[PDB]
RNA sequence: UAAAAGCUCGUAGUUGGAUCAUUAAGAGGGACGGCCGGGGGCAUUCGUAUUGCGCCGCUAGAGGUGAAAUUCUUGGACCGGCGCAAGACGGACCAGAGCGAAAGCAUUUGCCAAGAAUGUUUUCAUUAAUCAAGAACGAACCGACCGGCGAUGCGGCGGCGUUAUUCCCAUGACCCGCCGGGCAGCUUC
């Protein structure tokens, strides 16, 4: 059976990204997926997306810009402090000038740069660069 | 009665049935499989060579229809915890390495 | 067509499905 | 993805987006209820109840008209089934194939099909036990199955 | 079959010319997909209809025109051998059929030269034409191949038989010792 | 033998039926029939096959026609029917609704 | 491949697709009003009926269940609803 | 390039495949039943004006 | 030297949609509708060939081989005709078609139970997936890698026209477009 609606959504976007597709349809929808997409969208990685509301879990249609390299999910969801946040960036992302790590915190679903401003840690959701 | 000795003798008698010209060309093929160096293919005009390839494809295509009727990378992958099925798996002992 | 339905009435009309079908049967 | 069939069919019902009753429907929420009561008294399963209302009386969805499901309405009136419909049908099928297997000792396939049917019975029985629908002492026995249904 | 329909259409002017020498008529039915030969009032040889029937059977078995017409001469005979029924398994049937043809078709022509008969393998039928003594040898080896005994044994057996025929001595004596043993 | 061999083609369906019928004068007969599915003029599909239920419905109609046309008549009348094979023509006409047929013979 | 807009499909595209593979599921069935001969009272019959429907007034056989759409009796008049 | 060349070949099959399927309708079906639209104005959904 | 047999079910374990009780998953279970198949079991039945036996006709041979030889024959072999009995087998039609978990499955008809897909504005509401152990049966390059084009088998929908026609039995055969799940090809990403 399906294990993670976020991982399945990210995998399908990654596969459509590799094929040069312009639009991708992902189902089912979820609030965790929507917040994850907005964080990636704020940095210009995907673009505008639409939420189609049938009476069963919804669907999302996402536009693509061709700027995405690799997006994934982090299985442990280990709890990360703010002071430690630097070490997770180097060991996960290839470089230090681009790429983002998505965290879910008590303040909300938010990336590691914004976590530094809010001085808040939490559980790790995924990454994209 | 040795099959291997009999197999060659049966073959040689059959090839003579083809004809002495066909006897020779088939005999060259047998020596090549045994380790002989192949003769160099003759250099031909590219225009003539292109037409010959086209006829061979048509000859192969028509044989298929008759059969139906009777019926090196320069660089490795830069992208390769363990990542499977869109999910990256981090071992707890590996997590301590990230912390330390 | 009406005859074909009447043969199927035995299968689709049950006699011991509901709980009431047992309690008035026990009387 | 059928459990014992490799093929995965896609034939099923597709409910409309709208949940409101149509204007042409002249039946009321109350009037539908005694129709369910009358047909249940005749001895028809709740799955069969919806088909009759759908085919003849133009009731597409009883839940949209009355606000309650067929089983809930029958439970309130007291016309409750002794056993769940899905479990009852599988028990009925098990008895029929078991009776056939007495008179055909050489039917290998009938033996194999009986294994699949009783496997589904145990799966539904364990689920129905958990929901407190069945008492935690109900067991399926071959000799008892005839008396059960 | 229809894959032979095209070839029969062009060569029909030729076959009617050949059979008209013996005053026996032929008709090619395209709709029915049939080849029909029937005698006439002018014909004087009763047996020629049998040689006419044998001809149309070979043409339906993909035997070429020049080879097929030669059986009309009295010296040549014909035999169509059905090998499909021997093996239930299709893959086993194909494997042994390839064994009969052999590498480069050598074993078939090794059979052809020793027997002095023209042999063609098409589908589940093996068509051979030639002298009567030759056809008896063909039927044995072709059926034997379907019986899961190697053709090389039979081909080598024929080679020993031919050279024994050269030596006049011990002609009455049995050849069992000279024949190879497994 | 040659007539039977020529009719059996490769891309069509063969239907056979047999009955045991007694005439009015006491003669008991067994009759055999053969039929072949027919390709339409405008048909483009290579194969002309009839389904199993269509075959049985054709085979059933084969049986009663022979049964009715023999038990009502006598041996003299039956032979007069057999000479032009009017039984085969009647079967072919009756089976056109299920699947077109040709070369129907007793 | 041909370029199609997933957000705004063409008029002939959605009616051609499978009912479960559309953007929003929509059945291909409907309800209809039928008028039998003998008495002109109107009866509502589902298109893909699975049981024989009898007129309430005169008990005349209206439709016969089939594999797909139910077949109506000869002489009846039908109209799509809604 | 082979990337562009493959896509041109594939899209030509798609366009031609529709054409037999389209003409099989119109040759059979009555002229009134099937509307005819120009290829230019085919891509104009509406004009609000 | 950190130097270069199978197949299915299935227990533990592992692992499992959406929503803030609801929905009714292009998750799963059941029911209903018309079909479909060399799927399985029990009975029934036909067809040639082969062999043996009985009688009639005729008369020195028949069979086998490279050549012969074992064998059978005036008490009649072989050959021609008629009839009977026995053991197998089910051609051509027969396809890279169909069915079954696999091994495997082909004359007719009757009966018993089972099943896939399709159709559904029916029903339950997470009941699921994978599996050591355990249980039933068992001949004799690589990767769920988006797609496309043709045919093909079944079910359904729509249609200009041909072709038969319905007491019962039956509502079909052909052509065109479309949607699904299959058996396979050719291509691509
Ligand atoms: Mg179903
Ligand atoms: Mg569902
Ligand atoms: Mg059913
Ligand atoms: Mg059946
Ligand atoms: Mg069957
Ligand atoms: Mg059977
Ligand atoms: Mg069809
Ligand atoms: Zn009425």
């Amino acid at each position: 059976v399906r294990m993670n609606v976020l991982a399945d959504a990210l995998k399908s976007i990654n596969n459509a990204e590799k094929r040069g597709k312009r639009q991708v349809l992902i189902r089912p929808c979820s609030k965790v997926i929507v917040r994850f997409l907005t964080v990636m969208m704020k940095h210009g990685y995907i673009g505008e997306f639409e939420i189609i509301d049938d009476h069963r879990a919804g669907k999302i249609v996402v536009n693509l810009t061709g700027r995405l390299n690799k997006c994934g999910v982090i299985s442990p969801r280990f709890d990360v402090q703010l002071k430690d946040l630097e070490k997770w960036q180097n060991n996960l992302l290839p470089s230090r000038q681009f790429g983002f790590i998505v965290l879910t915190t008590s303040a909300g679903i938010m990336d590691h740069e914004e976590a530094r401003r809010k001085h808040t840690g939490g559980k790790i959701l995924g990454f994209f660069f | 009665f040795n099959l291997e000795k009999a197999r060659l003798e049966v073959h040689r008698f059959g090839i003579t049935g083809y004809g002495k010209g066909k006897e020779r060309i088939l005999e060259q093929e047998r020596a090549i499989m045994l380790g002989a160096k192949p003769p160099k293919k003759s250099y031909v005009n590219y225009k003539v060579l292109q037409e010959q390839i086209k006829e061979k494809k048509a000859a192969k295509e028509e044989e298929k229809r008759l059969a139906q009727e009777t019926d090196k990378k320069s660089a490795p992958s830069i992208l390769s915890g363990k990542f499977k099925n869109g999910t990256l798996i981090l071992s707890p002992v590996d997590i301590k390495k990230i912390n330390s | 067509v009406l005859e074909r339905e009447r043969r199927k009435r035995s299968r689709k009309e049950l006699l011991n499905f509901y709980a009431w079908q047992h309690r008035e049967s026990k009387m | 993805g059928r459990m014992h069939a490799p093929g995965k069919g896609l034939s099923q019902s597709a409910l409309p987006y709208r949940r409101s009753v149509p204007t042409w429907l002249k039946l009321t929420s109350d009037d539908v209820k005694e129709q369910i009561y009358k047909l249940a008294k005749k001895g028809l399963t709740p799955s069969q109840i919806g088909v009759i209302l759908r085919d003849s009386h133009g009731v597409a969805q009883v839940r949209f008209v009355t606000g309650n499901k067929i089983l809930r309405i029958l439970k309130s009136k007291g016309l409750a089934p002794d056993l769940p419909e899905d479990l009852y049908h599988l028990i009925k099928k098990a008895v029929a194939v078991r009776k056939h297997l007495e008179r055909n000792r050489k039917d290998k396939d009938a033996k194999f099909r009986l294994i699949l049917i009783e496997s589904r019975i145990h799966r539904l029985a364990r689920y129905y036990k958990t929901k407190r629908v069945l008492p935690p002492n109900w067991k399926y026995e071959s000799s008892t199955a005839s008396a059960l249904v | 079959p229809k894959y032979r329909e095209a070839y029969l259409k062009e060569c029909w002017p030729l076959v009617q010319k050949a059979l008209n020498e013996h005053h026996v008529n032929a008709t090619l039915d395209l709709i029915e997909g049939s080849m029909t030969v029937c005698t006439t009032k002018k014909t004087f040889d009763p047996y020629i209809i049998i040689r006419a029937r044998d001809l149309i059977k070979l043409l339906a078995r993909s035997v070429s025109f020049e080879q097929a017409v030669r059986i009309l001469q009295d010296d040549v005979a014909c035999d169509i051998i059905k090998i499909g029924s021997l093996v239930r398994n299709k893959e086993r049937f194909v494997k042994r059929r390839q064994r009969l043809i052999g590498p480069k078709g050598s074993t078939l022509k090794a059979l052809e030269l020793l027997t002095n008969c023209y042999i063609m393998v098409q589908g589940n039928t093996v068509s051979a034409i030639g002298p009567f003594s030759g056809l008896k040898e063909v039927r044995k080896v072709v059926l034997d191949t379907m019986k899961n005994i190697h053709p090389i044994y039979n081909i080598k057996s024929l080679m020993i038989k031919r050279e024994l025929a050269k030596d006049s001595e011990l002609r009455s004596q049995s050849w069992e010792r000279f024949l190879p043993q497994f | 033998r040659d007539k039977m061999c020529s009719m059996v083609k490769k891309w069509q369906t063969m239907i056979e039926a047999h009955v045991d019928v007694k005439t009015t004068d006491g003669y008991l007969l067994r009759l055999f029939c053969v039929g072949f599915t027919k390709k339409r003029n405008n048909q483009i599909r290579k194969t002309s096959y009839a389904q199993h239920q269509q075959v049985r419905q054709i085979r059933k109609k084969m049986m009663e026609i022979m049964t009715r046309e023999v038990q009502t008549n006598d041996l003299k009348e039956v032979v007069n029917k057999l000479i032009p094979d009017s039984i085969g023509k009647d079967i072919e006409k009756a089976c056109q609704s299920i699947y077109p047929l040709h070369d129907v013979f007793v | 491949p041909l370029a199609k807009d997933l957000l705004h499909p063409s008029p002939e595209e959605e009616k051609r697709k499978h009912k479960k593979k559309r953007l929003v599921q929509s059945p291909n069935s409907y309800f209809m009003d039928v008028k039998c001969p003998g008495c002109y009272k109107i009866t509502t019959v589902f298109s893909h009926a699975q049981t024989v429907v009898l007129c309430v007034g005169c008990s005349t056989v209206l439709c016969q269940p089939t594999g797909g759409k139910a077949r109506l009796t000869e002489g009846c008049s039908f109209r799509r609803k809604q | 390039p082979k990337s562009i060349y493959s896509q041109i070949q594939e899209q030509r099959i798609m366009k031609e495949a529709r054409r037999r399927k389209e003409v099989n309708r119109i040759k059979h079906s009555k002229p009134g039943s099937v509307p005819l639209v120009s290829e230019k104005k085919k891509h104009v959904v509406a004009v609000v004006k």
